[PDB]
RNA sequence: ACUCUGGUUUCUCUUCAGAUCGCAUAAAUCUUUCGCACUAAAGAUUUCCGUGGAGAGGAACAACUCUGAGU
């Protein structure tokens, strides 16, 4: 880290079918922490990446737009959000009601 | 030499020769007044001698400087490619007496005014690579005995010759071990057809005497 | 001939709706920023490395850090060192920090954020300020009206009749932003086979935490995507002769229809 | 001494070429000539306190700003803006008292060292080559007969005749304050103006060289007009009737030979032209030795060499499906021919240089045994004599560009290496084998 | 003329006519914070002028950025000032002097370049995102000016179907950003008739993505053209603000009526572009032909079958049909070059107006002498040749006529600057596609070819043989300070005459680029920002130097900075011991350094107005400010000169009789510095005595100068030094959600976050820091990446502050690549300076004294 | 399959997305199929 | 509001197309490049994968909704 920070400053001054690439060929590897952890592309706490499971990727939210809409909106707004919650919770369970074995 | 060969373009520098064998902390670091004053002291020297007899061309020939911009002062005499740092420049920086160092002390204080580092310079590498390459090719029909003799005096030479430098080029060392591998496999190739898994070193390195090929080798072969 | 694909806004948005699962759902392609095509390419062309993307062969043979010697103008011991410039600070700025920066193709700047506040229930009225807007602080020499400033009794709005919103504004304004296929309303059937549904995945930066063989195989198709984009070369101008057509002049084929599995095995045991 | 007026006439710290102003004590250049200037500036903290305008020509105390009248100060401008008089440039034949430098080394104008700038021997000798013709230094030595050029505003190729003139005024000063000219300048436009061809870094063929300077000396003394008549048009260029023809066929018989024979396409035509420069080819050497030729150098007379430009000698020229079997036949002689030996060729392996020697005699000789049968008495002068050989001794590759040039005024034809002047016997100068050769029709 | 142009809407002849006109042309810059839509408003224009030019569906038609780099990059490079003939709301043509400059915070050198070729600025607003960082500084720096100014309003698209704010909330943050723009001109502004209103008819109301604009009177015209026997100008005076309609009445009450009756704007304005833009981009295929015939628009089958976007576009420009009403607000708000000859002969214009040259330029008459001036010089095709650029104050420029262009510094007193030229084929200012002319008259903006030989940074043409009596136009002063430094060789050492034509080519097309050569033989180029420097080296090294060139580490120009008082008195003598003065340093008070660095402080006045500004506001003694000398290192410069010579032992005219050479001694130290080789800022040089000579050749001359720059010297260094480097405020805007993210980047750059708020109406954040420019490379890069593409940040240098450190410590190590620690940062950047300059390596405390 | 194989389908063989393999595979095939033509013809001659 | 050349679909052929001919992406040969080339880059070439433009011909069913035009 620090001491890899140092060296690669430093630095800057100065067959065989193989089937599966090997991690060896990999990239990313950052010392600076602020280019490896960055902040993920939350969209305004209305929208997530393709492809992965929708209920996780809602679930692993980073609850920060959720504060600021909990804090927010007004009563009656708050009513109307809840009303269209138990109604995605009422198609929930409607999906989990006919799942049986 | 400005007045006689003006370079308004700032293009001495362009050409100046420095020793790519020593490390760039080492080398001339070619500055303004630097690589000017050798320019000045080559043209100086070749314009003396006249061209007609025999004149020293300017790329072929070596001007190192020494001053304030340039701590190290290299010298290339007899083959060894040596480097004085003297230890004004070479403070916070303790004397560890490794084989390729040579303390160059004083004369009256006979104290440690320098430190002439040495190494085996790149022609000399290049000959005994040479020298080493033509032995394994012409070993022929010769036999495994004659090859290791072959190998066993070069080897001496090139040991007795830079005794010290030996040590401080690594390159040298790489490449010592290297022509030993390859006079090894050229010997195993010679007795066993296929590739031996690991021969014995008691089949190469047995003294003459013993029977074996007498092979004397400056590798780390443990026993 | 399947030529033309043009539907209208709500059935461009039901479609919208049943893919979104597999559409990243972006909105400003500043979100890419230093990982685009041209990044890319700037990044392979000045033999650096975007940590997030692909490496390749160095274009042009570099020479070692030793082959120049304490130069006046590269000495290290005049240069203020306060951060290392990285790799992605000199694939954005090619020209400025990157000696000798042949052929480095320089990258878009920041495009204005899209702020565009997506629905997210559908009772809501269609411009309605969403509690994710911040708020508007509400605090003009007006004339009095003791003038005749008095309107013809025909004088109304233009739309006073047509509604501020409708059941298909919102959806419509949602579309508005959208990945290309779902942007547009009028489209030509292309190739099946000519439609990646996971290029767009790859594309964007890799999902965070997942495993070393899941980088490295974005690294990969990455690397892959960057070739074929480098080598496109603009195709040729034939004379537009049809192999299958031709074969269908010939008399010594006959045309009929068969269902797919048939056909395979007719395939396959012709091959045979 | 240490004033050095050759380089770009630039400021030191403003790198601007306007309203510069060349220091006298402290040898560099600056820019202004008052206060708040980099001038002024740089006379007050090193203390030099005598500064000549490169523009306005006059000394002045740029501290003060008081400028100053002394004439015994004219050398400086002499050496910076050199001008010939009117009477002055045509006694270049008067040359009898040698021409003591500012430095401690007398020279004779003319005979003067250009510095080999990297590999720029090739352009240093025809440039040194060139200017020893008396039609072109005294054009080049009245700046009046090029300023009013109508050159196009967005035209670079205008440098390369402006700074050809500097270069040749300077040559030929008789009080320089040095005993060399650096050829900075001039190499610098001469690199501009080619497009990556013919560059200071990598020398180049003396013969291309000298080719692409004269046709763009050509194309630059016009200006805005087709105005052929240029100085170095009428000064080494000629006419050259060649009486070409072509063979039909190598494979026909008889009479499909005759066919094209009568057929015209076998026909010969008369296709003169201007031949700028003779490409006299040498014979190549017969590669074995002979009973007699004690020294292995294959020697060759130079009217063997320069008859295959007469009307007899038919020359072939082996075109793409055909036997271009010409001949030649000089029309017209130019008052100062320009031959260059093509003593380089290319092998099918390699490319090697020719080491036949050319038997030229270099005191008289005369064309008219070659010249076209139509106006052989036309020309009435004939007794043309070498001026100037540029010789490319060496290797092909690794080789050096060597000038020996028949000084007027006194008689010693000295040779000149890139920056040392010597003195070559004139039995001498016919041993070298010569590259490039320009004769003088007397 | 014979020339060649594409085909437009009006006339050459036509166009050349109106040119001749001398109060019908707007010379005006559409100044806007990046990205603001200001380059695509002037393709909207182009697009109404020039009907063969039309925007492709999905690559907007950008029309005004010709250069490769601005092409790509995405950003305006510079300045592409268009002049077209445009119609107003009226009926009556005009003819425009547009001029394009970018948004750019590292980029405002074009934008003060077009200023003083212009009478007016249309400042730009994005309407989403209000007031920017760019914005602020444009109206700040136009104002200072003194130049109109006439906001607008545009990316209105992005609140109507992007944002989807009600009406009454668009209405609110519009009104919002029409109030804070007013509070920012007051802030500056003298005369309180400056002020901007959509009722003063000083606002336009734009979409430059689908050619919406419009105003209170334009669209009030268009309820005329609808309705008919409509009094437009009385009834839009009724149309914004928060008065109410009432239809019972069929009136407009003050006081709103019927509790529910939204304000007039919103009622007429807003909701009709609602309705159109949600049936356009919501409801086409159902409602789209109803809409359109009750708008009255008629779109074939073809038309109304593009996309969502062209559509809307196509949609608003049949219903708004040509930009009439920025036409009108620019003719209402921006005067005529007539009109505005006076405040631009006073203000820029140098000689004064009130003299007889003067009131000849300030007639603005063509048949007068020829007084123009260029501003900027842009560059051919090819790149060999330069066309400065101007607008003439008098005469009339013509093809083949010799000028004698006064230079950057052709004062009255030496001449020697002037370079008597023959300019000729000069042709009109257009964007893409220039129309040659024969003359040009006074008032019109003249692309001359052939006065660029002398013309290095801005240069006034006049009339030889004539008005000897003349002065040279002050030169520009520009909004920020360069502080980056870059030094730059070529790799190949032979082509280094190229390179360096190049960088003179580069200096004279760049305005605030400054260029020179130091000691150490570094070709040191100055500049703004990172990409404004990346923009000069991708210009420098492929289009004017084609040869490779190597840019060594960007670094910030240090300036040095006194802290305590001097520590004894230096007495310093000439040569030959004939003369000896001596000066004690002193910092500066607070505030006064800012006040003279703004031109507030103007030692330009008489004795009577600099004593009473030093002795009230700065509190000096009414005797100490009553014996100022000169002002430091430049006319407006951070040091003072105080003549603080005891009158009974030093005699007042002796003393004068060295007064011009002490003051040209100090005002060389003051750009030196005896530290680092740099300008000296926020001290108070004054002599405390001095001893002079009789004769003038013992006494002064040439050896007062430099014991003057000694005495300065040390007394710079004896009073205890400290090195001062460049903050840059940087105004980051980033979404609420990841402003945290930002404070975190800022950290890992010794920055402070000075202010977070969030943007009214808008739900991204507008983070405002001060970072240091010495540490603030690559900022940008990180900022925008540890956000994952969803921040962007711009830098200015807003002032300096002194080095953690100190210069003169020599018991702090360096290391060659290892970041020097917080306290050891100003002897680090001292030594390192007097390497990269080649200066000698150590300055002590007695290197310049008189005894050493 | 690390896209999918995500929440509560974990790892298995269900997965069932090939789109990207067919296309991979599609190409390959498409380019290889002039060569393969040529031999082929080639083997059937005279 | 009167009238008017003007229908689309689909099959085939020729010719042109450096426009992202295609919001997709392969193959082969040579050339230069360090090897000692699936695991490699560069330059070129060629064939496929299949298009757009225009023209020409053909058979199905629209005859003026439409729009442009002749008011
Ligand atoms: O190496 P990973 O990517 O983690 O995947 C490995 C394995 O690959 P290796 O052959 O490199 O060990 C296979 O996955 P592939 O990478 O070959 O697709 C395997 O699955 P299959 O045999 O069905 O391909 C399984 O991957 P998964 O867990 O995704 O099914 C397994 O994973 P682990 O090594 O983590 O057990």
């Amino acid at each position: 880290d620090k001491s890899k920070e140092l060296h690669a400053i430093k630095e800057r001054y100065l067959r065989k079918f193989v089937f599966e690439w090997d991690a060896s060929e990999d990239t990313s590897i950052d010392y600076n922490p602020l280019y490896k952890e960055r902040h993920q592309v939350q969209l305004l706490g209305r929208g997530f990446i393709a492809g992965i499971d929708l209920k996780q990727q809602k679930r692993e939210q980073s609850r920060f737009y959720g504060d600021l809409m909990e804090k927010r909106r007004t009563l009656e707004e708050k009513e109307q959000e809840e009303a269209r919650l138990r109604k995605l919770r009422k198609k929930e369970a409607k999906q989990r009601w006919d799942d049986r074995h | 030499y400005l007045t006689e060969h003006p370079d308004p373009n700032n293009e001495n520098i362009v050409g100046y020769n420095n020793k790519k064998c020593w490390p760039r902390d080492a080398r001339m670091r070619l500055m303004k007044h630097d690589v000017n004053l050798g320019r000045a002291v080559f043209w100086d020297i070749k314009n003396r001698l006249p061209r007609s007899v025999t004149t020293v061309q300017w790329e072929n020939s070596f001007v190192s400087v020494y001053s304030k911009d340039n701590p190290n002062l290299l010298f290339n005499m007899c083959g060894f490619e040596c480097r004085i740092l003297p230890k004004c420049r070479t403070s916070y920086e303790e004397f560890t007496h490794k084989d390729g160092v040579w303390n160059l002390q004083n004369e009256v204080t006979k104290e440690r005014t320098a430190q002439c580092f040495l190494r085996v310079d790149d022609e000399s590498m290049q000959r005994f690579h040479n020298r080493v390459r033509q032995i394994l090719m012409a070993s022929g029909s010769t036999t495994f005995t004659k090859i290791v003799n072959k190998w066993n005096t070069a080897l001496i030479g090139l040991m007795t010759y830079f005794r010290e430098a030996v040590v401080n080029t690594q390159e040298l060392l790489d490449l010592l071990v290297k022509c030993e591998n390859k006079i090894q496999t050229r010997i195993k190739i010679g007795l066993n057809s296929k590739m031996p898994s690991r021969f014995p070193p008691v089949v190469f390195y047995t003294p003459k005497e013993l029977g074996g090929l007498g092979m004397l080798s400056m590798g780390h072969v443990l026993i | 001939t399947y030529q033309r694909w043009q539907f209208t806004l709500p059935m461009m948005s039901t479609l919208y709706r049943l893919a979104n699962q597999l559409l990243t759902d972006l909105v400003d392609d500043n979100y890419f920023y230093l990982f685009d095509l041209k990044a890319f390419f700037t990044s392979k062309a000045l033999n650096m490395a975007i940590p997030g993307g692909p490496k390749f062969e160095p274009l042009v043979r570099d020479i070692n850090l030793q082959d120049e010697d304490w130069n006046e103008f590269n000495d290290i011991n005049k240069i203020i060192i306060r951060q290392p410039i990285r790799t992605e600070y000199k694939i954005a700025f090619p020209y400025l920090y990157n000696n000798l920066p042949h052929h480095v193709h320089l990258t878009w700047y920041h495009t204005p954020n899209v702020v565009f506040i997506k629905t997210e229930d559908p009772d809501l009225p269609a411009f309605y300020f969403d509690p994710l807007i911040n708020p508007i602080s509400h605090r003009e020499p007006l004339p009095d009206d003791d003038e005749e400033f008095e309107l013809p009794e025909f004088v109304e709005p233009f739309l006073k009749d047509t509604p501020l919103y409708t059941d298909n504004t919102a959806n419509g304004i949602a579309l508005l932003w959208a990945p290309r296929p779902f942007n547009l309303r009028s489209g030509r059937t292309r190739r099946a086979l000519d439609i990646p549904l996971v290029k767009n995945w790859y594309r964007e930066h890799c999902p965070a935490g997942q495993p070393v063989k899941v980088r490295v195989s974005y690294q990969k198709l990455l690397k892959y995507y960057v070739l074929n984009a480098l080598k496109h070369r603009p195709p040729k101008a034939q004379k537009k002769r049809y192999l299958f057509r031709s074969f269908k002049a010939t008399k010594f084929f006959q045309s009929t229809k068969l269902d797919w599995v048939e056909v395979g095995l007719q395939v396959c045991r012709q091959g045979y | 001494s240490v004033l050095d007026f050759d380089f770009e006439k630039l400021c030191s710290i403003s790198l601007s070429h306007i309203n510069a102003y060349a220091c006298l004590v402290c040898g560099k250049y600056f820019q202004g000539r008052g206060l708040k200037s980099h001038a002024y500036i740089h006379s007050v903290q090193f203390s030099h306190h005598v500064f000549l305008n490169l523009h306005t020509l006059k000394f002045y105390c740029l501290p003060d700003n008081y400028e100053i009248i002394d004439s015994s100060l004219e050398d400086i401008t002499y050496v910076l803006k050199p001008t010939f008089t009117k009477q002055q440039i045509a006694n270049l034949d008067k040359q009898a008292k040698l021409s003591r430098a500012y430095d401690g080394t007398t020279y004779l104008p003319g005979i003067v060292g250009l510095n080999n700038i990297k590999a720029n021997d090739y352009a240093n000798a025809v440039l040194q080559a060139l200017s020893n013709v008396p039609p072109l230094r005294n054009y080049f030595l009245e700046e009046d007969n090029y300023k009013n050029i109508k050159r196009p505003p967005g035209d670079i190729m205008f440098l390369l005749v402006q700074r050809f003139g500097e270069l040749m005024r300077k040559l030929w000063n008789p009080r320089n304050f040095k005993a060399h000219v650096s050829p900075h300048e001039m190499l610098q436009a001469v690199v501009l103006c080619s497009k990556k061809t013919f560059q200071i870094t990598k020398q180049g063929d003396g013969v291309d060289f000298l080719s692409w300077f004269l046709n763009a000396l050509h194309s630059a003394l016009g200006g805005t007009k087709k105005k052929k008549k240029t100085i170095v048009t009428d000064v080494f260029q000629g006419s050259m009737r060649i009486f070409t023809k072509k063979l039909p066929h190598p494979d026909l018989p008889a009479e499909e030979k005759e066919q094209l024979l009568h057929n015209d396409e076998y026909q010969e035509t008369m296709v003169e032209s201007t031949f700028m420069y003779l490409t006299l080819d040498l014979p190549t050497a017969p590669l074995y030795k002979d009973e007699k030729e004690q020294l292995i150098i294959p020697q060759v007379p130079l009217f063997n060499i320069l008859a295959k430009f007469n009307g007899i000698t038919e020359k072939e020229y082996k075109t793409y499906k055909e036997n271009f079997l010409k001949r030649f036949q000089l029309t017209k002689l130019p008052p100062y021919l320009i031959f260059c030996i093509k003593r380089f060729t290319k092998n099918n392996f390699f490319v090697e240089k020719n080491p036949t020697i050319v038997n030229f005699p270099i005191t008289n000789v005369d064309l008219r045994e070659y010249l076209s049968e139509e106006v052989q008495a036309v020309h009435k002068n004939t007794t043309y004599d070498l001026i100037a050989n540029i010789v490319h001794d060496g290797k092909p590759s690794e080789g050096s560009y060597r000038i020996h040039v028949l000084h007027h005024g006194t008689g010693k034809w000295y040779e000149l290496q890139d920056l040392q002047v010597t003195d070559i016997l004139p039995q001498m100068i016919t041993l070298s084998e010569a590259y490039i050769q320009i004769w003088k029709r007397r | 003329m014979e020339q060649t142009l594409p085909v437009t809407v009006y006339e050459m002849d036509f166009l050349a006519d109106l040119m001749d006109n001398s109060e019908l042309i707007r010379n005006v810059t559409l100044c806007g914070h990046l990205h603001h839509g200001k380059t695509c408003f002037v393709d909207c224009l182009i697009e109404q002028t020039h009907p063969e030019i039309r925007k492709r569906y999905d690559q907007d038609l950008c029309y005004t950025d010709i250069l490769f780099t601005e092409q790509e990059r995405g950003v305006g490079i510079k300045s592409t000032p268009v002049t077209v003939v445009l119609p107003d709301t009226k009926g009556k043509s005009y003819l425009f002097n547009i001029m394009d400059t970018p948004g750019h915070v590292n980029f405002s050198d074009e934008v003060t370049a077009g200023l003083r070729i212009s009478d007016g600025v249309v400042l730009f607003i994005d309407a989403a995102e209000g007031v920017m960082l760019n914005t602020e500084r444009l109206i700040k720096h136009a104002v200072q000016e003194r130049l109109a100014v006439t906001v607008c309003i545009n990316k209105i698209d992005r609140l109507i179907l992007e944002l989807k704010l009600p009406p009454t909330d668009a209405y609110y943050k519009l009104r919002h950003i029409v109030d804070e723009v007013n509070g920012l001109i007051s802030m500056y502004s003298t005369d309180e008739n400056l002020i901007l209103s959509p009722l003063l008819g000083n606002v336009c109301f734009s979409s430059s993505q689908y050619s919406i604009c419009f105003t209170l009177g334009s669209f009030a015209k268009i309820y005329a053209d609808t309705f008919g026997d409509i009094n437009y100008q009385e009834f839009a005076k009724r149309l914004w603000g928060d008065i109410y309609f009432n239809p019972k009445t069929r009136k407009f009450t003050k006081k709103a009526p019927t509790s529910s009756s939204q304000r007039s704007f919103v009622e007429f304005i807003l909701e009709p572009l609602y309705k159109i833009l949600a049936q356009v981009v919501g409801d086409v295929d159902t409602s789209l032909p109803r809409t359109l015939d009750e708008l009255g628009i008629h779109l074939t089958k073809e038309e109304l079958k593009l996309n969502i976007r062209p559509l809307l576009r196509l949609v608003c420009k049949k219903f708004f049909g040509e930009f009439t009403g920025f036409v009108d607000m620019c003719v209402q708000h921006i005067p005529s070059p007539k009109v505005g000859a006076k405040p631009k002969i006073e203000h820029t214009y140098t000689g004064g107006v009130d003299s007889d040259l003067g009131e000849a330029m300030s007639d603005c008459d063509p048949d007068g002498p020829l007084m123009c001036h260029t501003t900027k010089m842009y560059s051919t095709d090819d790149g060999v040749q330069f066309h400065a650029f101007g607008r003439v104050l008098s005469g009339t420029i013509h093809a083949g006529q010799p000028v004698k262009v006064l230079g950057e510094n052709y004062t009255l007193e030496d001449e020697e600057d002037s370079q008597i030229c023959t300019v000729g084929r000069l042709w009109i200012s257009v964007a893409r596609y220039h129309i040659e002319v024969n003359r040009v008259p006074a008032g019109n903006w003249v692309l001359i070819e052939g006065v660029d030989q002398p013309i290095v940074k801005t240069a006034t043409i006049t009339e030889p043989r004539g008005n000897e009596e003349a002065q040279i136009f002050r030169p520009l002063k520009f909004n920020t300070t360069s502080v980056i430094k870059i030094a730059v060789e070529p790799v190949n050492p032979s082509e280094l005459p190229k390179m360096l034509d190049g960088l003179r080519k580069v200096n004279k097309s760049y305005p605030s680029l400054t260029t020179k050569v130091e000691e150490s033989g570094e070709h040191v180029i100055l500049g703004t920002g990172e990409l404004y420097l990346d923009c000069v080296m991708h210009d420098l090294r492929k289009m004017y130097s084609e040869i490779d060139i190597k840019v060594a580490d960007p670094v910030v120009t240090f300036c040095e900075t006194v802290v305590e008082t001097s520590s004894l008195k230096c007495f310093a003598e000439t040569p030959n011991k004939k003369n000896k003065i001596t000066m004690i340093a002193e910092p500066l008070e607070k505030g006064l350094a800012e006040d003279i660095e703004n031109e507030v402080v103007q030692i330009t006045w008489n004795r009577k107005k600099l004593g009473e500004f030093f002795q009230t506001k700065y509190d000096w003694d009414l005797l100490a400010a009553r014996s100022i000398w000169a002002f430091g290192p430049d006319a407006t410069g951070p040091n003072i000169l105080v003549d603080d010579t005891l009158p009974s032992e030093v005699d007042k005219a002796l003393l004068g009789s060295v007064k011009d050479s002490i003051v040209q001694g100090f005002q060389w130290g003051t750009r030196e510095g005896p530290l680092c080789d740099e300008l000296i800022r926020n001290v108070k040089f004054k002599i405390l005595d001095a001893v002079v000579a009789q004769e003038p050749l013992h006494r002064g001359g040439g050896q007062i100068i430099p014991t003057a720059r000694r005495v300065v010297y040390s007394a710079f260094l004896m009073a205890t030094p400290r090195l001062m480097e460049p903050y840059y405020f940087v105004e980051v805007q980033a979404p609420a959600d990841c402003v945290s993210a930002v404070y975190t980047v800022l950290a890992r750059r010794r920055g402070h976050v000075t202010q977070d708020a969030p943007i009214p109406g808008s739900p991204l954040y507008t983070i405002k820091a001060f970072i240091p420019a010495i540490d603030s490379f690559g900022f940008e890069t990180d900022l925008r990446t540890h956000t994952q593409g969803q921040a962007f940040s711009l830098s200015v240098f807003h002032h300096w502050q002194i080095v953690p450190g100190d210069p003169l410590d020599k018991s702090i190590v360096i290391r060659p690549l290892e970041p020097q620690p917080a306290p050891h940062l100003a002897r680090e950047f001292m030594i390192k300076t007097r390497r990269r300059k080649g200066l000698s390596e150590d300055v002590s405390i007695s290197k310049f004294f008189d005894d050493p | 399959y690390y896209r999918f194989n995500t929440g509560p389908v974990g790892k298995g063989p269900g997965c069932g997305f090939w789109a990207a393999g067919w296309r991979v595979w599609l190409f390959f095939m498409r380019g290889i199929t002039p060569l393969l033509e040529r031999w082929l013809g080639n083997l059937l001659a005279r």
